[PDB]
RNA sequence: GGCAUUGCCGCGAAGCUACCAUCCGCUGGAUUAUGGCUGAACGCCUCUAAGUCAGAAUCCAUGCUAGAACGCGGUGAU
RNA sequence: GCAGUCAAGCGGCGACAUUGCUAUCAUACCGAAGCAGAAUUCGGUAAGCGUCUACUGAU
RNA sequence: AGCGAAACCACAGCCAAGGGAACGGGCUUGGCAGAAUCAGCGG
RNA sequence: AGAACUGGCGAUGCGGGAUGAACCGAACGUAGAGUUAAGGUGCCGGAAUACACGCUCAUCAGAACAAAAGGUGUUAGUUCAUCUAGACAGCCGGACGGUGGCCAUGGAAGUCGGAAUCCGCUAAGGAGUGUGUAACAACUCACCGGCCGAAUGAACUA
């Protein structure tokens, strides 16, 4: 078949590594180049069809979409690179001196018998009065034309019974670096929210280590056009109320997710299936370019999302909905 | 069967002229909208639709 | 075929024909091999080769044959007409210089292949499919003539105004720039002119024109004074089913006086009696008037501009040719003005706006406002539709208030009750 | 459809605005063009066909000679 | 229903899994042949010898895959 | 092949023309055809996709 | 868990070209690439 | 295949042709000192990126066969003519009379077809070399007049 994907050699690392990013910005402020979350599972979306000269134009669609926990990046350093005849190269770098204990834990193997007395000396000079950390700020902005923020998952929000976190450096491109420095800084040890760096119908990609079929599978995989439908919010109450249904409910299917927890934070919807599978981590970019076309440019018009157990069949998509139509039973009064 | 755009499956040899028409004039059977549709000379000609 | 032609292959020129063949044989064979080779794999592709270049060679011949329509068995109208504008006689004796060159190609190819099938030596072989191309070379390169020929009577043909016999044609005749130039042209769409030289129309012009909804043609003649181009004209009047119309002039087009005119014209007694002719002009009297002798005639005077004699001669022989309870309306709709694409002010068609701003189909349908709503404040909806299980349609009807108020105090009725005892 | 439908185009709306001079300049590149593809099996055809037509030159040329 | 190294009638998620189910599958240059400009050589002419515009599905750039297991850089720990 | 007007050289021969049967099939920037238009073939370009050594998974 | 052979072995292997009957595997010109080490396309 | 003759291998080192039986020098005790042959002198390779003449830009130059031709590619010569009576090209102009030279055609006045090309005159001209005409006409090709200032035009040979 295809030699691109060959040998059938398993990845370096699960987490999937992102090349390329856009080039830069001359006018508009710091953006936020990807994002990072992790696959929650998949269900089904049905809408009507705006997409215009479609020959179910208004008619109803059903394809299966993919649901991704999105928790709230948080930034807690900057990386500056200078250009080279080698490439890229990361010459100085920088932390927010207030590492959460999921970070410090990824510095680890044995957090249990490690003494856990990292991040001192560089953390108590840091808590001088800057005039020593704010020289390599300076000499990051007086040579470094691209910056890249290093950020991490808030896994203590996800269901997942893992402490540890994963770094991944995240590009920008406004331009003027002084500014993307400057930005940086004002968000050390904030958090990042997702409608802000996504939104509704962008035709977003997508890259993941894929499953292995076991060495079939396990390996880097990328495709464009993975566009995003809704994007939910945990704290926002009624995130499965599509805007036509508008049902009280959320898309959690009954019973929770397939070997995997309840979703009850910030997620986003993506048109189609998505590489990896539930409980593993996926990273979200904006295709380095745009994809002109009607089909980028129409809406979203959800309608309903298939939220029934996935444990046997499934009668009902809410527990308030089965009461009512099974009614009482033995373990009921 | 076959998927729908609707949201549900579906499931129950002749020839024509390059025009579609066929050689009756009280066709009737399981005409689908696979050919109601994509046939609107036989989806005349057929009663049965779908 | 019918009775026009226009997908004759081209007629290739020995040399180009021959040039093609040989390009195909050397390219799609095989071109490598070695004496160490095996002897029946060199014997297999030397006759494969010749194999090939026989069967491209028969397979040209055959299609430049099957391309030209066969003159003797089309029409005799179109028989007759070909018969004039090339020879027949040649025309048939190329046809069967072409098959004969192409049996003897065939005969050549197989005799060299049964011969080749029991070769002894390599350069024997090679020598053998040497002659036979030679062979075959010399063979077509003597077609040069007949080649050239066929190419000019396919590049002639490929471009007639032929029209089936049957059909209804109006056949207009008489003197060079006589005056009837001008009669298709205004009659049906043609580029002619009533220029003062005497073959302003060379070739035989058809026109469709239609009258009471029946479709109908005419064809101008050439000129009429043997001549090839008069001989021409008659092999195409006296076959065709139509209507021989006549035409003159007094002392300025034709050159020719009247008298000569009527001389003329008397020439073509013994044949043109029989389809119901008609005569138009552009002591003098009686010379003209001796044109009632035929059995049927009519003679009127006119002049290249007057249309409307034109128009009543066309509509004359047309019918000469064919002889041979109260509805409801919504008056709102019908008091509109009729559309008028030309009018600025007309109420524009969709069509016309997408095209302005939405452009072709690429636009999107909208609803807005498309609905006899009485209010138009609240043209924006988003249907529920679906509500704890069941459908919000099975419950959307006006002021269900009323019903609701009767079942509100079954639930009082049900607890004071005590139906769980 | 007409006996000279392209004739009676021509004779009614002649050539392109600059068909007389492109014509012109391509009969001009010949003598560059032939030179250049005689020094770029089809040079067999061409060298072939280069002396045939001088050949066939020079014996038209030397034959009508006998005049003067 | 105490047994069919593995039971039958009626069902069954999951592992498996395919339009037998689903989503997706790139945007800029340099050039071959070719169509021109200027301009000679050969006081002319011309597309080319100096340069240049348009132009190949070709080549390279874009992206993806793995990453010299002795190619390299930055950081928390002594 | 047979005989020849055949003739640059040239010791009596002789490439040249004429007289007798017997590295693409489509994927095309480009030009020609008597190509009104579609279609068409031709010279055009490209093989792009159509029609005991070695590791295929590994330490 | 423990016992425990045999066939075969001048020595044996990273490749392209030349090498005459072509045998290239130990001659020449160039390019490769890891001590140690599972497992094989239907070679 | 048969076979007359002379040299090497046979039994033959070593130097060189980077690579080898058919090649060139040279045939042989172990050694110290200097000069050669083939073969070499930019590097792997020990030796001058020496001197002078020009030749060639190959879209794979250069370091036993298809070899007859093509190039308006290049470097130099032989032959025949023009040539200061004004070289070629570049321009302007002449480019005519019998004439629509003889024959049919619808027509053909030079250029759709058949064959002669008569002939006055001039510096110069075909009853016409082509574009071109339905049939004319116009430009013009070889042939000539004016400007220009010298060597040029054509075929072959290395």
């Amino acid at each position: 078949g295809h030699l691109g994907f060959l040998p059938r050699k398993r990845a370096a690392s699960i987490r999937a590594r992102v090349k390329a990013f856009p080039k830069d910005d001359r006018s508009k402020p710091v953006a936020l180049t990807s994002f990072l979350g992790y696959k929650a599972g998949m269900t089904t979306i049905v809408r009507d069809l705006d997409r215009p000269g479609s020959k179910f134009h208004k008619r109803e669609v059903v394809e299966a979409v993919t649901v991704v926990d999105t928790p709230p990046v948080v930034v807690v350093g900057v990386v500056g690179y200078v250009e080279t005849p080698r490439g890229l190269r990361s010459l100085t770098t920088v932390w927010a001196e207030h590492l959460s204990d999921e970070v410090k834990r990824r510095f680890y193997k044995n957090w249990y018998k490690s003494k856990k007395k990292a991040f001192t000396k560089y953390s108590a000079k840091y808590a001088q009065d800057g005039a020593g950390i704010e020289r390599e700020l300076a000499r990051i902005k007086k040579y470094a034309s691209v910056v890249r923020v290093l950020v991490h998952t808030q896994i203590r929000k996800t269901p997942l019974a893992q402490k540890k976190a994963h770094l991944a450096e995240i590009q920008l491109n406004g331009g003027s670096i002084s500014e993307k420095v400057d930005w940086a800084r004002e968000h050390f040890e904030k958090t990042v929210a997702v409608d802000s760096v996504f939104e509704q119908n962008e035709m977003i990609d997508a890259i993941a280590v894929t499953k292995g079929h076991g060495q079939r599978g396990y390996h880097s995989r990328t495709s464009i056009n993975h566009k995003i439908y809704r994007v939910g919010k945990g704290d926002d109450e009624a995130n499965g109320a599509t805007s036509f249904d508008r049902t009280k409910k959320t898309i959690t299917p009954m019973g929770g997710f397939v070997h995997y927890g309840e979703i009850k934070n910030d997620f986003i919807m993506v048109k189609g299936c998505i590489p990896g599978n539930r409980k593993r981590i996926v990273t979200l970019r904006k295709s380095l370019y745009t994809n002109t076309s009607r089909k980028a440019l129409e809406e979203v018009s959800l309608k309903w999302i298939d939220t029934a157990s996935k444990f046997g069949k499934g009668r009902f998509q809410t527990p308030a909905e089965k009461h009512a139509f099974m009614g009482t039973l033995k373990k009921d009064l | 069967s076959w998927r729908r755009r609707d949201g549900v499956f579906l499931y129950f040899g002749v020839i024509a002229n390059p025009k579609g028409e066929m050689k009756g004039s009280a066709i009737t059977g399981p005409v689908g909208k696979e050919c109601a549709d994509l046939w609107p000379r036989v989806a005349s000609n057929s009663g049965v639709v779908v | 075929m019918q009775l026009s032609w226009k997908d004759i292959p081209t007629v290739a020129p020995a040399n180009d024909l021959l040039d093609i063949v040989l390009n195909r044989t050397q390219r799609k064979t095989p071109t490598v091999i070695r004496p160490g080779f095996k002897i029946t794999r060199i014997r297999a592709f030397y006759m494969r080769k010749v194999k090939y270049t026989g069967e491209g060679f028969v397979e040209k011949f055959e299609d430049i044959l099957k391309g030209f329509p066969n003159i003797n068995d089309v029409h005799p109208f179109h028989r007759d007409l070909m018969d004039t504008l090339y020879e027949k006689n040649h025309y048939k004796i190329s046809l069967a210089a072409i098959s004969r060159a192409k049996s003897l190609v065939e005969q050549v190819a197989r005799d060299y292949v049964r011969l080749l099938k029991f070769g002894q030596s390599l350069f024997q072989c090679k020598q053998l499919k040497r002659a036979a191309l030679g062979r075959m070379a010399t063979i077509v390169k003597k077609l040069r003539d007949p080649l050239a020929y066929l190419e000019q009577v396919r590049q002639h043909i490929g471009r007639l105004p032929s029209i089936d016999p049957n059909t209804r044609t109006l056949l207009i005749c008489g003197y060079p720039n006589v005056g009837k130039s001008s009669f298709l042209r205004c009659i049906t769409k043609s580029d002619v002119d009533v220029q003062p030289y005497a073959f302003t129309t060379k070739s035989l012009y058809v026109g469709h024109f239609d009258y009471k909804y029946l479709r109908f043609q005419a064809i101008d003649t050439p000129g009429i004074l043997m001549n090839n181009i008069e001989m021409q004209s008659i092999y195409a009047i006296a076959h065709l089913r139509s209507c021989v119309l006549y035409f003159m002039d007094l002392s300025e087009q034709c050159g020719f006086t009247i008298e000569a005119q009527v001389k003329l014209f008397h020439s073509i007694k013994p044949l043109f009696a029989n389809k119901s002719v008609m005569v138009v002009i552009n002591e003098r009297a009686q010379l003209l008037e001796s044109v009632k002798e035929v059995p049927g005639v009519e003679i009127m005077t006119s002049s290249c501009q007057l249309e409307e004699n034109v128009m009543e001669v066309r509509n004359k022989a047309c019918e000469k040719l064919l002889a041979s309870r109260t509805p409801f309306i919504p008056e709102s709709v019908k008091n509109l003005k009729k559309y008028d694409p030309e009018d600025p002010n007309r109420r524009k068609l969709a069509r016309d706006i997408e095209a302005e701003n939405g452009g072709a189909g690429v636009f999107n349908v909208n609803l807005k406002d498309k609905y006899l709503l009485e209010d138009d404040e609240w043209k924006n909806d988003i249907m529920p539709e679906i509500l704890d299980g069941k459908n919000v349609y099975d419950f959307l009807d006006p002021e269900i208030a009323a019903k609701l108020q009767a079942l509100e105090e079954e639930e009082e009725k049900l607890e004071n009750e005590g139906f769980y005892n | 459809p007409q006996n000279d439908y392209i004739e009676r185009h021509i004779k009614q709306h002649g050539k392109r605005l600059d068909h007389e001079e492109r014509k012109r300049k391509r009969e001009a590149r010949e003598s560059h063009k032939i030179s250049e593809r005689a020094q770029k099996w089809k040079g067999k055809q061409f060298a072939k066909k280069r002396y045939a037509e001088k050949v066939s030159m020079r014996k038209k040329i030397k034959a009508h000679e006998q005049s003067k």
